[PDB]
């Protein structure tokens, strides 16, 4: 459906496109290795950043929501930016997946595997110096009808990924012990980045065919 | 002139509109000799074609054939809605007179 | 000569400019018989046709009236904005002569 | 007419099918004299070509040889799955006759 | 021939290029008659246009003409940013004789 | 036939293999007459040229040089990783013969 997620970010619009989104640390470009991990992404301790550490990007359920966590973090900020986000696949609720073990139960917070594509920014607000301006400017990368008619991943996708160490008692507790990755209760931890880069293989393709037919859809063959 | 396609495709004989509201499931494309063509199906088993040139068409209908396999490509990859098909049921599959695509 | 479609609008007759800044809602497109055009709808019910090539079109026109049809599907399947079609009113729907996005 | 690749790829003579269900991994094009042509391959090897026209062409094929190449182009940035290709069997690389994907 | 784009300027008399770095404002095409052109604008309020075909183009430069303007609607459909113009200043607005794209 | 590019090239005396593994850095295209051409460079400085069309080139190579201006400009802006270049060395800039794709 056409729900929004929310996310302040110091990094502006300009930054974004470049990037092809808002990217986890030390990823530069979203097509471009990197640590993908959902447990240690949501104990990330949040340093002049919403959390985007370990190969995922941090979201609220609401603007508000968005707003409060934007003024803890970057209220040094004369401006800043609040992202409204398009749910889909690459997404993934963090108290569900995470379950009882959740770092941040209150916070109620939906994770981006391998970051947010720039096509799936719906717009952003500016925030000069505290207060949220009310004007939302509309990205014109973003496809309205394609992210509309999706949603976020579901936690039976997310439980293998969900990243806890081997001798950690989630593996053999439900429902994760039925999703457990070789090696991990009863290589864990080689396993679970592997399944992270292939998720995100295989979501790029999604977002790529969505894209750049797109950018192809002006050929006309008839004119040689 | 027809404002849509449903008036489009009452100003032609053996002819029906199809409606879809769906994106294509499967897009097939033939260079092989007197079967370069397109050919779509819609989950539903709906199959219809892009026909073959031949003595049928009129000679202005040649660059609306080519385009009309592009959009079909192209449209299936962009996973577009289609809202209907208007066509000529007097082929087996049904052959393309024109698309819509909307929501 | 002209630098802007609305100038570029004031040359011919029997034309006016529509303001949608608007995506397209809906492209539809015939290859039939004596049809081959493309139609545009907005979602103010608004709609707007390339029109067949004929008669009331000068050689150079031919190519051109190809690439709009090009960049109105194109323009549909990116959810590109359109600020405003420059078109003739004196045909039904009314003929784009020309369009442009900002 | 066929209503598929398969029942498609049987109406010639020396041709097969064969079931991908992958992106491509490779696109190569060359416009070289003599050798103007394109290449694909998939990860663990398997290569085809679509063929330089010639004689072995009739002429409605040479539109849709230049429409394959684009095909193959597109789906090969947009890491797109191909379901199907049927191939002539008697070229090195098999030379591609039709596409399909689904999806 | 030359390497880059300020070079093949040089080449040309009534030339000058515009260092833009940014991507297109806006995007005009027009198919009225004598008016075959596109119309590129820029947020610093610099206006360009691709000629309208006539005699000052000899004939090779007929299907460039053509891809200028595919090139032009593109990049301003993705939001490319343009490195370089080279343009024509005996013309208003000025003429675009060439572009280049980077980051 | 050739296999592959590599394979393309050894098939002529004047050219060489370039192998890049990286995105077109820079795509440049130009209308203006007798240099109606394309150029990219790569971050490294390697430029090559897809060459004006002239009497080197038989007829069927003159839809392939379009072709490769449409790939190069499309590659591009999709940041799609070039592998390969065949190349005819006994121009500056190197003119493109060639090119294969892959991750
Ligand atoms: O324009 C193509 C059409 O031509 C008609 O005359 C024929 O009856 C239709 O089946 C269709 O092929
Ligand atoms: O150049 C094409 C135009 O020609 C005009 O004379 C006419 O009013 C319009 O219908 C339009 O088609
Ligand atoms: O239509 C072209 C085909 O023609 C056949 O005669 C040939 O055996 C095939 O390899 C293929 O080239
Ligand atoms: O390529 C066309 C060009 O021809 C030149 O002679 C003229 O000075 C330019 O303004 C431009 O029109
Ligand atoms: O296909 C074009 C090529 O033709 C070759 O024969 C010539 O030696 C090369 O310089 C290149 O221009
Ligand atoms: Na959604």
């Amino acid at each position: 459906n056409d729900d929004k997620l929310y996310r302040a970010d110091s990094r502006p619009p300009d930054e974004i496109k470049q990037s092809g989104g808002l990217m986890p640390r030390g990823q530069s470009e979203y097509f471009d290795q990197m640590n993908i991990n959902l447990y240690d992404h949501a104990r990330g301790t949040q340093t002049g950043f919403v959390r985007h550490d370990d190969g995922y990007v941090s979201t609220s359920i609401s603007l508000r929501s968005a707003h409060l966590v934007g003024q803890t973090i970057l209220s040094g900020h004369s401006t800043y930016y609040i992202y409204v986000i398009a749910t889909a696949p690459n997404m993934f609720n963090v108290n569900d997946v995470l379950g009882a073990y959740s770092p941040h139960p209150d916070e109620q917070e939906v994770s981006a595997l391998g970051g947010i594509p720039y096509s799936q920014i719906y717009g952003w607000y500016r925030v000069h110096f505290g207060v949220l301006d009310e004007q939302l400017h509309r990205n014109r990368g973003y496809r309205d009808r394609y992210y509309s008619n999706l949603d976020i991943a579901p936690a039976a996708d997310g439980y293998g990924l969900a990243g806890f160490p081997p001798e950690h008692r989630a593996w053999r507790e439900e429902p994760w012990i039925h999703h457990a990755p070789p090696g991990c209760g009863n290589t864990c931890d080689e396993k679970t980045q592997s399944l992270g880069v292939k998720f995100l293989d295989e979501y790029q393709s999604k977002v790529k065919r969505q894209i750049f037919s797109g950018y192809q859809s002006d050929i006309d063959t008839h004119n040689r | 002139t027809p404002q849509n396609i449903t008036d489009l495709c009452a100003e032609y004989h053996n002819t029906q509109i199809h409606t879809l509201n769906d994106k294509i499931f499967s897009y097939t494309e033939s260079l092989a000799g007197k079967r370069e063509m397109a050919i779509i199906t819609f989950k539903n088993g709906a199959t219809f074609q892009v026909e073959v040139p031949g003595s049928q068409h009129i000679d202005s209908q040649k660059k609306a054939i080519e385009r009309m396999k592009d959009t079909l490509r192209i449209a299936y990859l962009t996973e577009a809605k289609v809202e209907k098909l208007c066509v000529w049921n007097n082929k087996t599959p049904h052959a393309i007179a024109a698309i819509s695509m909307a929501n």
